[PDB]
C-alpha cells in the first residue's frame, strides 16, 4: 500500500502455558534511556582508567629508552615521580582522556546498551542454573555485530591526530586537540577516511565484545555454585570470572589485529606481489588458517594486552556493578511461577 | 583367485529400499494402523505418475 | 604427567625408541595387586553388611 | 583461449593468495610433479664458511622470501571425471586395465553442500522441534498468563484468590511470611500482574 | 614420500647396486601415504586400494 | 546460429543428466567399501543427531520438577526415553564402529580387494534407515494420535458400522425386507449429536449441534479424506494442568529398553504399538547384525593377506577388537531374538512364556536379555581402546605397551562378560549362590581393564612425543575411562548396589563410560582418519574448540548425576522431588555444552572443507625411529621443512623491532 513490500498485521487468539517464568520477560529497567545511560557510565569510567593506564605505561616506556631502568624501590620511585612530571606525559594524559570520553561513551555504551536490550530477559532457573544458554547466543552475536564497527571512526581519528603531530610545520594539519581533530576530519578527508579498511579494527571488537560479554554471564552463572554451595567469596569469584573473561577476549582478539603488522609492517620483497595483495581480510584468513599460533601471537603482551585487557576486565566489573548483566529469578511453583497450583505440593 | 567381479548392484539397492519400505509400512499398520497420506505431498505422488 | 609435558616432546628431549617388541611377562601379575586389594576391600565389606 | 578465464587479462577474477603456485587444472592423477627440494642461502649459506674466521654466520638477519602457500587439494573436473567413470553396459568387457590411469581419484569439488553439513545440527534441531511442534505449539512460545479468570474459574481463581489475600486469614498469612505477597491486582475488569512478578502481561482477548 | 633415503652398496659379485628406503606406516596402510612423486603431501587419494586385485 | 542460447541449454541439460547417471553409479549402486562406509558414517551423523536431539528432550523434561516439556505426559516420556537408548546403543556407535570404521578400515588391516560379500555389505548399508526411524519416531507416533481437546465424537459416528447392522441380514433376505421398510423412521441415515452446551430458548423444541465442517455434503462429498477435519482442533477450549491426562489410554507406553515382563510382553500393561515396533524393530536390528558380522568375520576368514591370516597380533588394534566383537555379537545376537520372538508371541498369541500363572517364568525373560546386554555393552567398548592404542604410538613414534597383554586382557574381558549378566539381576530374587558368583567374577573383571590402563600410562614415557588433536582425544578419553570403569567397580559392591539398583547413580556410570568413553575414542579416530575419509586436512581450530567443548560437557552433565543417584534418585522418572533442581540444571547445562561441542566438530568439518588443504603425514615416512641413521633422516628433513614453512615471515631481529617500536602515538616532538 505504502510501497511494494506490505507488512501485513494480524490478531491472534489467546494462549497460555503452565509456566509464565524461565522464558523472555522483558526487564522493567530495560529501556532506551536507562540502559544506554549505565552503559555510557560504565564504559566511560572503565575507558578514563584504560586510556591513563596506556598513556602512563607508554610515557615510563619513553623515559626508560633515554634512561636506564629503576634498580631498586628508590630508583623505581624517582623514575614514576619523573614520568608524572613530564610535559609530554600530561599533554598525552589529557588527549587520551578526551579519546577515552569519547570511546566509552559512543563505542562501550553502545556494546553494553546493546547487550541489555538483546539479553534482560532472559529469566534463570530458581534454585537452579540456567540452561539453554544457546537461546542466549544469538542475542549476544546480534549485539556485538551490531555493535562492532562503532570505535573504528575514532580509533582512526586518534590515529590520524598522532600521525600528523610527527609532520613538518608545512604539512602539519595543526589540530587543536583530539576533538578538534575527530571534528575536522570527516570535512577535511570525507567520512570514509575514517572508515577505510577497518576490517581489522572491526573484526576485532566483535571479538572482543562478543567473547567478554558472553562468557562472563556463563560462567558469572554456571560456576555460582562455587559461593551457592560451596559459600566461597562472590565477589572473589566474580572478580576470577572477569580476569578469565578479559584474557579469553584478548587472546581471540590479538590474532586479528596483527594483521596491521604483516600486511603494512613486515618488508616487502623485492619485485614479488604482495603476500596479502594489500587485504587485511585476506591477512586474516590466512592467520585463521595458519597451522603455527604462536607466529602470529608473538607480541600479545608487549603490543595489545596491556592496552585492551584492563579496559575490558574494568568495564565487566562496573557492568556487573550497575547491573547490566542481573536477570530476573523467580519461583516456577510460586503464584506468577505457574498457573497449575494444584500439583505444586501435592 | 577370484573372477572379476560386478562393481555395482542396482537390483541390491532397490531391494534394500523395498526392505524398508517394508519394514516402515508394516509395522506402522499393524501396531500403529497409520497410512501415510501421500495425498498431502501430492507433488511426489505426481512425480511418480509422470515418472 | 610432569615428566612427559616437561621434556618428551620433539622439542626438548626426544628419545630414540629403538626397542622392537615388548617382553613382559609378569608385569600384568605386579600390577593387578592393586585391583586385587580393591576387589578384596570390597567383598569384605559387602560381606560384613550381608 | 579465452582471456575472460585468464586472471593476468581479467580483473575482475579475484586471486587467492593462499593458493599461490598450486594449480589444481595441472595436476595428472597420479600427481607426478616434484615441488620441494634441497634449499639454501636462506638462514644456511650455500657456500663454505667452516674454517672461514673473518666470517660468522648470523641466522637472526634472514631475508624474506615469497611464502610457500600449503598444497591445495585436487579440484574434480566435471566432465573428464564423468567420462573417465562411464563405462559402456553391453559393449565393455568387465575388466581392469593394466594402466594404473584408470584408477578412480578423488577429487573435491563443489563446497556450498558444506555449509548445510556444518549448520545440520541447528538444522535438524530446528526442523524438529519448531517444525513438527514438539512437544506441542505452546513450550516454545513467550510465556503469557492466562487472562483474568480465564479460561473458568475453577482453573484460575484469580477473584478467590484476591478475595482471600485480602482477607483477615490471607493478611496474618502474610505477615507469618510463609506465604509470598499478592502478584497481581485486578484493575477494572483487567488483571494486571506487578512488575515484580517477573512476568509479562495476560495477553488480550481481542 | 616414495624413498627416505638411498645408497649404493658393492655386492659379494662386485656389480654396485642402488638400494632405497621406502616410506613406511606404522601397521595401517590407511595412514600409508601411495604417492608417485617426490612430495610429502598426501595428494593421491585412492578409491581402489588393490586396483587390479 | 539462431539457437546458441539453446544450444547451451541443451548442453547444460546433459551434463546434468550425466551427473545423475555418474552419482547413482558411484553413490547409490556402488559397493566400494570406502564409499559404503563414508555413507554410513553421514547417516551415522544423522542418527547421532537425533539421539542427542531425544536426550535435549530428556534433559529438558527433568530440568526442574512438574514436567516443564512433556506436562505430564509420562507415557510420552518413557517412550522418548527408551528411543533415545535404542537409538544410541543399536543405530549411533554400532554403525559408526562395525558399519563406517570397520568397512574403511578392515580391507586395509587384511588386504582384501572388498569385502567378501560386497553385495551383503551394501544391503547392511541401505537397510538402516528403516530401523533408525522406527526406534526414532515412537516419540511422535501413538496409536492414539488425536490430542485430548480433539473432539472425536464429531467423527467416531461416521466409522461405526453397527448402526446400519439392521440392513445386512435383508441385503441376504428379501422376504421381509418390505415389512422393514414398513416401520418407523427414527435415525436411519442420519445422525443426531446431543447437545454439548447449556440453551435456554423456549422458542425452538430442538437445537442442532452437527460439526460447523459437516455442516454442508455438497462440499463433503467430493472430498476424498477422511471426516478428522470436523474434530480436529474445532474448540478454542484448553486446559493448562500437569494433572490433566493427554492420553486416555494409559496403556500406550514403552517397558525402557531392558524389555522388563510382563509388563513389556503384556498387552494389559503395554498395549498395542510402539512396544511391538520396538520388538519387532530389535529383531530386524538382529538380523541386520547377524548379515554385517558374518560379512566381516567371512572377509577376515577368507581374504585376509598371506601372513596375517593367524596373527592376530600384527593387524592394528581397532581391527583385532572388532573382529572380537563381531564374534562376540555373533555368539550372543539368537539369545536376543529368541527372547524377543517369545515376547512377541506372548503379545499376540498369549503363548503364557512369562505368565507365572501357568508355568510362565518372568526372571526368564530379563536372564535372557541381559545375557546379550551385557556382552552388548563390552562390544560397544572394546573398539573404542584400539582407537587410543594406535594413536598414542603413532604420535609417541614409539611401540604400543604390552600389545599382547592387551589383546589378551580384552579376549579374557570379552569370554567372561558371558558370566556377569545376573549384575543387572541382583535384587530380581535370584538365588544368593548364582547371586554370588556374579558378584565375584564382575569384581574380576576389574583386573584387566588396570592392566590395559597401565599400559596406556606406559606408552606415553620415553618418546617422541607429537601433540596433535588425536592425542588430546585420547588424553580425554582416558581420564573418563578412569572414572567410569571405577564406578562400574563400585556398583559391583552388593551393598551399594541394593541402595543404587535402578538409581541415577547407575545412569552416570555408564553415561561416563559410553558416552564419555567410545565418543571420544570415536572422534579420536575421526581425526585420525580425517584424511583417508574426506581427503583434506581438518582445521585444528575448531577440532580445539570441539574437543573442550564436548569433554566439558560430558564431565559436567554426567557428575553431577552421581549425586543424584547417591540422593536416592530412581530411573526412567520424568517428576522428581523438588530436591534435585540444582543437579538436574548442573546435568542440562552439561548436556547443552556437549550440544555445543557437536556443532563445533560440524563447524570443523564445514571449515575443513572450505579450507580443502592437502595433508602432511606427521611421520614425514618415518613411523619409528629403530635407529639412529632413521632418526638423523627425519631431523634433516623435517629442519628441511620447518625452514620451508617459516621462508615466508620476517627473521627475529625485524619482528623484535616492529614489536618495540610499534607504538607511534606521541604529544612533543623535536627532541
Ligand atoms: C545486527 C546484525 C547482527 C547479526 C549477527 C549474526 C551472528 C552470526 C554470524 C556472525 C558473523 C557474520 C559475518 C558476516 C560476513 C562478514 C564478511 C567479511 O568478513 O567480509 C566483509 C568485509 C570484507 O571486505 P573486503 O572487501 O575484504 O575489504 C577489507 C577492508 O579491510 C574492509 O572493507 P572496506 O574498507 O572496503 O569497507 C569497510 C566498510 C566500513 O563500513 C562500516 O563500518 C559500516 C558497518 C558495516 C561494514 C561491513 C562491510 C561492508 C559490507 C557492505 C555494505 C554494508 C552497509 C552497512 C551495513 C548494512 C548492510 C549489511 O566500508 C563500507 O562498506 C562503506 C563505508 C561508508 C562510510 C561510512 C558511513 C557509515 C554510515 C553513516 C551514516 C548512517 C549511520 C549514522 C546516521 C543514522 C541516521 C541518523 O569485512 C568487513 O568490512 C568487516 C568484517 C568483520 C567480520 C567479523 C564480524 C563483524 C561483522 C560486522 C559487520 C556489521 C557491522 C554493523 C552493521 C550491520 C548491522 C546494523
Ligand atoms: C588431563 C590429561 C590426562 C592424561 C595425562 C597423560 C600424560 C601427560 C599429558 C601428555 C603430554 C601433554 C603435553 C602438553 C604440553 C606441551 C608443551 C606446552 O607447554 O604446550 C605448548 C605447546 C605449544 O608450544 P610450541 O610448540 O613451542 O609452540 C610453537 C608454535 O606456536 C606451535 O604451536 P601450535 O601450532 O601447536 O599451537 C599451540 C596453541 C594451540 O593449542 C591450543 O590452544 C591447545 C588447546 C588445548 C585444549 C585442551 C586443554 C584444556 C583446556 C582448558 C579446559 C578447562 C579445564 C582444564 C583443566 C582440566 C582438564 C584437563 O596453544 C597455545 O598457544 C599454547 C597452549 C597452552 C600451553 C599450556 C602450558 C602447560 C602445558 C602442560 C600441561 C598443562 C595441564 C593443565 C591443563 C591444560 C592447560 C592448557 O602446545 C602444544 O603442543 C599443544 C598442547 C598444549 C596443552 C594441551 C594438551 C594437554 C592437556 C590435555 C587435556 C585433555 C583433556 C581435554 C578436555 C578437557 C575438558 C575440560
Ligand atoms: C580448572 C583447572 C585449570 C588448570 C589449568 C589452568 C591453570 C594453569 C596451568 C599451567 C599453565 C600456566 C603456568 C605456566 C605459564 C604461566 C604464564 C607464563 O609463564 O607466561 C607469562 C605470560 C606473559 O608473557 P611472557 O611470556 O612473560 O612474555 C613477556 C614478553 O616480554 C612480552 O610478551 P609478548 O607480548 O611477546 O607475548 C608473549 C606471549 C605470546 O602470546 C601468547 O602465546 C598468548 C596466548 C597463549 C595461549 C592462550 C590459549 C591457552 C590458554 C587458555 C586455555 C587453557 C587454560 C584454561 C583456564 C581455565 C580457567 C582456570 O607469550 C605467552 O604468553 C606464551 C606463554 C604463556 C601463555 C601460554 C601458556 C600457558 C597457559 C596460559 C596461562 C595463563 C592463563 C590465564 C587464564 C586463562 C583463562 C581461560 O602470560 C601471562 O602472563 C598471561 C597470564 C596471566 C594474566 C594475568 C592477568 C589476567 C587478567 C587481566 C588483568 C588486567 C589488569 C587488571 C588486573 C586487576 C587485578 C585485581
Ligand atoms: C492409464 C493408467 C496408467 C497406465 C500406464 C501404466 C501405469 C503404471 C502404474 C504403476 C503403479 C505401481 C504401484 C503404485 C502404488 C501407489 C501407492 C499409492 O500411493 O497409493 C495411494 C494413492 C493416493 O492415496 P492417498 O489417500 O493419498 O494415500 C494412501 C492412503 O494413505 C492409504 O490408502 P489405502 O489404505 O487404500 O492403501 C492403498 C495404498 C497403500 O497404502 C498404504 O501405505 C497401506 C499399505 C497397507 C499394507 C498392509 C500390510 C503390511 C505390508 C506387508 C504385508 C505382507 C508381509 C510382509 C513382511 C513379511 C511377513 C512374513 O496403495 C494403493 O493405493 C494401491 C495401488 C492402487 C492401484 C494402482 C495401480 C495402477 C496400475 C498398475 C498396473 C499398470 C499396468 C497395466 C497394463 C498396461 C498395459 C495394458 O492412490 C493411488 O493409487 C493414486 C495414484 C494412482 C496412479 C495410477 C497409475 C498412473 C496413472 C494415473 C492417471 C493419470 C492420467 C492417465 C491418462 C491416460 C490417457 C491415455
Ligand atoms: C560401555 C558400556 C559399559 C562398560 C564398559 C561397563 C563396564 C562395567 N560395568 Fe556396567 N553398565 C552399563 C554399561 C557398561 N558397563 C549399562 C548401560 C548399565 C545399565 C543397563 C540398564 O539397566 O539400562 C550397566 C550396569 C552395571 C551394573 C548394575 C548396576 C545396578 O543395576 O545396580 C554393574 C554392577 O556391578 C556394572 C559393573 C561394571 C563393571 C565391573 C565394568 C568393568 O568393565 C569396568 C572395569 C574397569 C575398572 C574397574 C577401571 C579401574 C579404574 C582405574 C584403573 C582408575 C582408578 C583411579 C581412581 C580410583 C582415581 N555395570
Ligand atoms: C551409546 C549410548 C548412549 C549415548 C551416547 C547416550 C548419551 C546421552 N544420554 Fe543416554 N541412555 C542410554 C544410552 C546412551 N546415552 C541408555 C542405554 C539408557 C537407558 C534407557 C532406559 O533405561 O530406558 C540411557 C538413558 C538416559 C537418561 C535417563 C532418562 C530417564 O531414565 O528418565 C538420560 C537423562 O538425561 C540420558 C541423557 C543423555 C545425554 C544428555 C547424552 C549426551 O551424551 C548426548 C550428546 C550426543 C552424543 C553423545 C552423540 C552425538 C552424535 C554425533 C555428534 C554424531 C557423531 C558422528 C560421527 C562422529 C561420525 N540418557
Ligand atoms: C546442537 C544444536 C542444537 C542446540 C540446542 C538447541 C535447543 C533448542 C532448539 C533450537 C534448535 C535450533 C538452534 C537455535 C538456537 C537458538 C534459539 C534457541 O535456542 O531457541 C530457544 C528460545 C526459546 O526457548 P524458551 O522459550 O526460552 O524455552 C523455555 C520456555 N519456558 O528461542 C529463542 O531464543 C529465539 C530464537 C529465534 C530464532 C531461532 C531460529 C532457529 C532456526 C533453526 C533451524 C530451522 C530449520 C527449518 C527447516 C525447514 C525445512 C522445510
Ligand atoms: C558442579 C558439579 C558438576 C560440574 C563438573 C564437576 C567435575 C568434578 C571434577 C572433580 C574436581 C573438581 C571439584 C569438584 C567439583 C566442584 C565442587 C562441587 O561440586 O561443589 C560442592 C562443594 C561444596 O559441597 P558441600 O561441602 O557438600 O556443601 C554443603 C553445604 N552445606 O563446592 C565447594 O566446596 C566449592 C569448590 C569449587 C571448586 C571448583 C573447581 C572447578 C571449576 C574450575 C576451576 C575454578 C578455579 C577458581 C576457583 C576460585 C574459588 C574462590
Ligand atoms: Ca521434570
Ligand atoms: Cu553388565
Ligand atoms: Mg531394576
Amino acid at each position: 500500500m505504502f510501497f511494494e513490500l506490505e507488512d501485513i498485521k494480524r490478531r491472534h487468539s489467546l494462549y497460555w502455558d503452565i509456566y509464565n517464568v524461565q522464558g523472555w520477560v522483558r526487564r522493567p529497567d530495560s529501556t532506551l534511556y536507562n540502559n544506554v545511560k549505565r552503559g555510557v557510565t560504565a564504559g566511560v569510567v572503565a575507558s578514563l582508567v584504560q586510556e591513563n593506564i596506556t598513556a602512563l605505561v607508554e610515557n615510563c616506556k619513553l623515559l626508560a629508552t633515554k634512561y636506564e631502568k629503576p634498580q631498586n624501590l628508590r630508583q623505581a620511585a624517582t623514575f614514576m615521580k619523573e614520568v608524572f612530571k613530564l610535559e609530554n606525559y600530561r599533554k598525552a594524559v589529557w588527549n587520551r582522556s578526551q579519546y577515552a570520553l569519547c570511546i566509552g561513551t559512543f563505542d562501550i555504551g553502545a556494546r553494553l546498551a546493546t547487550f541489555r536490550w538483546l539479553n534482560n530477559g532472559w529469566q534463570r532457573v530458581f534454585a537452579g542454573f540456567e540452561f539453554n544458554f544457546v537461546r542466549k547466543i544469538p542475542t549476544t552475536m546480534l549485539a556485538a555485530l551490531f555493535t562492532a564497527p562503532f570505535s573504528v571512526p575514532f580509533e582512526l581519528a586518534r590515529m590520524a591526530y598522532y600521525g600528523d603531530k610527527t609532520f613538518p610545520k608545512e604539512l602539519q594539519r595543526g589540530y587543536s586537540s583530539y576533538l578538534s581533530a575527530l571534528a575536522r576530519i570527516p570535512f577535511e578527508e570525507g567520512p570514509y577516511f575514517l572508515f577505510k579498511n577497518s576490517f581489522p579494527l572491526i573484526i576485532r571488537n566483535f571479538f572482543q565484545t562478543f567473547t567478554l560479554f558472553y562468557t562472563y554471564d556463563f560462567l558469572k552463572d554456571k560456576a555460582s555454585f562455587a559461593w551457592r554451595v560451596g559459600e566461597q567469596n562472590e565477589y572473589a569469584c566474580k572478580m576470577i570470572i572477569a580476569g578469565i573473561s578479559t584474557y579469553l577476549a584478548a587472546v581471540f582478539s590479538y590474532p586479528w589485529m596483527v594483521t596491521r603488522e604483516m600486511v603494512d609492517f613486515w618488508p616487502k620483497v623485492p619485485g614479488a606481489p604482495c603476500t596479502f595483495n594489500g587485504n587485511y581480510r585476506k591477512a586474516a584468513v590466512w592467520i585463521w588458517y595458519h597451522e603455527f599460533s604462536g607466529n602470529y601471537f608473538a607480541g600479545f603482551f608487549t603490543k595489545y594486552f596491556w592496552k585492551a585487557s584492563p579496559g575490558m576486565f574494568l568495564t565487566l566489573m562496573l557492568a556487573d556493578k550497575v547491573g547490566l548483566f542481573d536477570q530476573t529469578t523467580v519461583d516456577n511453583f510460586g503464584g506468577a511461577g505457574n498457573n497449575s497450583w494444584e500439583d505444586t505440593f501435592v | 583367485r577370484y573372477s572379476r567381479n560386478r562393481q555395482t548392484y542396482r537390483t541390491g539397492a532397490y531391494w534394500c529400499l523395498y526392505v524398508n519400505i517394508i519394514a516402515v509400512v508394516a509395522f506402522y499398520f499393524w501396531f500403529y494402523k497409520f497410512t501415510m497420506n501421500f495425498g498431502y505431498l501430492w507433488w511426489l505422488l505426481y512425480s511418480l505418475i509422470l515418472s | 604427567i610432569l615428566k612427559v609435558a616437561r621434556f618428551r616432546v620433539l622439542k626438548m628431549r626426544p628419545k630414540i625408541s629403538t626397542s622392537y617388541r615388548p617382553h613382559g611377562k609378569w608385569g600384568d601379575f605386579l600390577a593387578c595387586i592393586i585391583p586385587l586389594i580393591w576387589c578384596i576391600n570390597i567383598l569384605t565389606n559387602s560381606n560384613l553388611i550381608l | 583461449y579465452d582471456w575472460r578465464d585468464d586472471p593476468k587479462v581479467n580483473k575482475d577474477i579475484e586471486e587467492d593468495i593462499r593458493d599461490r603456485g598450486w594449480h589444481p587444472e595441472t595436476y595428472d592423477f597420479p600427481y607426478t610433479k616434484k615441488h620441494d627440494d634441497w634449499v639454501f642461502d636462506v638462514t644456511m649459506p650455500s657456500q663454505n664458511y667452516q674454517t672461514d674466521l673473518t666470517v660468522n654466520i648470523h641466522p637472526e638477519n634472514k631475508k624474506m622470501h615469497v611464502m610457500k602457500q600449503v598444497m591445495r587439494q585436487s579440484y574434480w573436473d566435471a566432465e573428464h571425471d564423468m567420462a573417465h567413470e562411464y563405462d559402456y553396459e553391453s559393449e565393455d568387457l568387465d575388466f581392469q586395465c593394466e594402466s594404473f590411469k584408470s584408477q578412480h581419484f578423488r577429487k573435491k569439488g563443489p563446497i556450498s553442500q558444506y555449509l548445510i553439513l556444518g549448520l545440520l545440527p541447528i538444522l535438524y534441531f530446528g526442523t524438529e522441534f519448531f517444525y513438527n511442534h514438539y512437544p506441542d505449539e505452546d513450550y516454545w512460545r513467550v510465556a503469557h498468563p492466562p487472562p483474568l479468570d480465564y479460561p473458568d474459574t475453577d482453573d484460575t481463581d484469580d477473584t478467590e484468590t484476591f478475595k482471600d489475600y485480602k482477607s483477615f486469614t490471607g493478611r496474618r498469612m502474610v505477615d507469618t511470611g510463609i506465604v509470598d505477597p499478592l502478584w497481581y491486582d485486578i484493575r477494572e475488569g483487567k488483571k494486571v500482574y506487578y512488575d515484580w512478578a517477573g512476568v509479562n502481561q495476560p495477553m488480550e482477548d481481542i | 614420500q616414495m624413498f627416505v633415503a638411498r645408497q649404493v652398496v658393492t655386492n659379494s659379485k662386485g656389480e654396485k647396486v642402488e638400494v632405497l628406503w621406502n616410506a613406511q606406516c606404522y601397521e595401517d596402510i590407511a595412514q600409508l601415504n601411495v604417492g608417485f612423486a617426490p612430495v610429502l603431501e598426501s595428494v593421491d587419494y585412492h578409491w581402489e586400494i588393490f586396483l587390479w586385485a | 546460429n539462431y539457437f546458441y542460447y539453446l544450444d547451451r541449454i541443451k548442453k547444460l541439460f546433459t551434463y546434468l543428466n550425466d551427473l545423475r547417471k555418474h552419482i547413482l553409479k558411484k553413490y547409490v549402486y556402488t559397493i566400494n567399501h570406502k564409499r559404503i562406509a563414508i555413507n554410513y558414517l553421514y547417516f551415522s551423523m544423522v542418527t547421532g543427531l537425533s539421539g542427542a536431539a531425544l536426550a535435549t528432550m530428556i534433559r529438558l523434561e527433568l530440568a526442574h520438577p512438574g514436567s516443564p516439556f512433556f506436562k505430564g505426559d509420562s507415557l510420552r516420556y518413557l517412550q522418548v526415553v527408551t528411543a533415545h537408548g535404542l537409538i544410541m546403543v543399536f543405530f549411533v556407535v554400532v554403525p559408526i564402529l562395525f558399519g563406517g570404521f570397520a568397512n574403511f578400515l578392515i580391507p586395509y588391516h587384511v588386504g582384501s580387494k572388498d569385502v567378501a560379500y560386497p553385495r551383503l555389505n551394501s544391503i547392511g548399508f541401505w537397510i538402516q534407515p528403516c530401523g533408525y526411524i522406527l526406534l526414532a519416531k515412537i516419540g511422535f507416533l501413538r496409536p492414539q494420535f488425536w490430542r485430548y481437546y480433539d473432539k472425536t465424537s464429531f467423527s467416531f459416528p461416521f466409522l461405526e458400522k453397527m448402526k446400519y447392522n439392521q440392513y445386512k441380514e435383508y441385503k441376504n433376505d428379501y422376504l421381509f425386507y418390505l415389512d422393514f421398510l414398513k416401520k418407523e423412521i427414527t435415525d436411519d441415515h442420519s445422525f443426531f449429536w446431543k447437545a454439548r452446551k447449556v440453551i435456554k430458548l423456549p422458542q425452538y423444541s430442538v437445537f442442532s449441534f452437527v460439526p460447523l465442517k459437516l455442516m454442508m455434503w455438497k462440499t463433503m462429498i467430493n472430498y476424498p479424506e477422511s471426516f478428522w477435519y470436523a474434530a480436529s482442533r474445532v474448540v478454542q477450549s484448553r486446559r493448562k494442568k500437569v494433572f490433566v491426562t493427554k492420553c486416555s489410554a494409559r496403556t500406550l507406553t514403552t517397558a525402557g529398553w531392558t524389555f522388563i515382563t510382563p509388563f513389556s510382553s503384556n498387552i494389559k500393561y503395554t498395549a498395542v504399538g510402539s512396544q511391538d515396533i520396538l520388538i519387532l524393530s530389535v529383531v530386524f536390528a538382529g538380523i541386520s547384525t547377524t548379515i554385517s558380522f558374518t560379512n566381516l568375520l567371512i572377509t577376515r576368514r577368507t581374504l585376509a593377506m598371506p601372513g596375517l591370516r593367524h596373527r592376530r597380533v600384527l593387524m592394528p588394534f581397532v581391527t583385532i577388537s572388532i573382529f572380537l566383537t563381531l564374534r562376540m555379537l555373533a555368539t550372543i545376537t539368537p539369545v536376543l531374538g529368541a527372547a524377543v520372538i517369545m515376547m512377541a508371541f506372548d503379545r499376540h498369541w498369549q503363548t503364557t512364556f512369562f505368565e507365572y500363572a501357568y508355568g510362565g517364568d518372568p526372571i526368564l525373560s530379563q536372564h535372557l536379555f541381559w545375557f546379550f546386554g551385557h556382552p552388548e555393552v563390552y562390544v560397544l567398548i572394546i573398539p573404542t581402546f584400539g582407537f587410543i592404542n594406535m594413536i598414542v604410538p603413532h604420535n609417541n613414534t614409539r611401540r604400543v605397551a604390552s600389545k599382547h597383554h592387551m589383546i589378551w586382557a580384552i579376549y579374557v574381558m570379552a569370554y567372561m562378560g558371558y558370566l556377569v549378566w545376573g549384575h543387572h539381576m541382583y535384587l530380581v530374587g535370584l538365588d544368593h549362590r548364582s547371586r554370588t558368583m556374579y558378584s565375584t567374577i564382575t569384581i574380576m573383571i576389574s583386573m584387566p581393564a588396570t592392566i590395559k590402563v597401565v599400559n596406556w600410562t606406559l606408552s606415553l614415557v620415553n618418546g617422541a612425543l607429537k601433540i596433535d588433536l588425536p592425542f588430546l582425544f585420547s588424553m580425554s578419553f582416558l581420564l573418563l575411562f578412569l572414572v567410569a570403569g571405577f564406578t562400574g567397580m563400585w556398583l559391583s559392591h552388593v551393598s551399594l548396589n541394593v541402595s543404587m539398583h535402578d538409581t541415577f547413580y547407575v545412569v552416570a556410570h555408564f553415561h561416563i563410560m559410553l558416552s564419555g568413553a567410545a565418543m571420544t575414542g570415536i572422534f579420536s579416530g575421526i581425526y585420525y582418519y580425517f584424511n583417508a575419509l574426506f581427503g583434506v586436512k581438518y582445521s585444528r581450530m575448531f577440532g580445539y574448540m570441539h574437543l573442550i567443548y564436548y569433554s566439558g560437557g560430558q564431565w559436567v552433565a554426567f557428575v553431577p548425576l552421581f549425586y543424584l543417584g547417591f540422593s536416592g534418585m530412581p530411573r526412567r522418572i520424568h517428576d522428581y522431588p523438588v530436591v534435585f533442581m540444582g543437579w538436574h540444571s548442573m546435568s542440562t547445562t552439561g548436556h547443552f555444552i556437549t550440544l555445543v561441542g557437536i556443532i563445533f566438530f560440524f563447524l570443523m568439518m564445514f571449515d575443513s572443507h572450505i579450507e580443502r588443504r592437502a595433508s602432511t603425514s606427521t611421520t614425514l615416512g618415518l613411523p619409528r625411529w629403530y635407529k639412529r641413521i632413521s632418526y638423523y633422516i627425519f631431523k634433516i628433513r623435517y629442519l628441511q621443512h620447518t625452514k620451508s614453512k617459516m621462508n615466508g615471515i620476517p627473521g627475529s631481529t625485524v619482528r623484535l623491532m616492529l614489536i618495540n617500536r610499534h607504538f607511534v602515538e606521541y604529544e612533543v616532538y623535536e627532541k
